[PDB]
């Protein structure tokens, strides 16, 4: 009798951090060249972290 | 205008400089105030109108 708003059946089950963490862990993978080498290194350190 | 000392704490990352040395380590870092950021927007509105 009560409309209730629902989350989705993805974040419910915890997969939707298995698309994620496969997201930057191929961004930390790339390597890229407009930036400096130690850009690099800060961005894929504290994407380690997680 | 964005101020100095949050503008070159944030310009102090980019180019990974050391502690307390700032204005000595890179000459990159002289002469950026407030008072000249005004006075360089005057002196070319002034100079092409006259």
């Amino acid at each position: 009798g009560v409309l209730n708003q629902v989350l989705n059946d993805n974040i419910r089950n915890g997969h939707v951090v298995n698309q994620l963490m496969e997201a930057l862990m191929q961004l930390s993978r790339q390597q890229f060249p407009t930036m400096p080498v130690d850009y690099k290194r800060s961005i894929q350190r504290g994407i380690l972290l997680l | 205008l964005v101020s100095t000392e949050a503008q070159i704490q944030k310009m102090s990352q980019d180019l990974q400089l050391e502690a307390l040395t700032i204005q000595s380590e890179t000459q990159f870092l002289t002469g950026i105030n407030s008072q000249a950021a005004n006075d360089c927007f005057k002196t070319l509105i002034a100079a092409m109108l006259s």
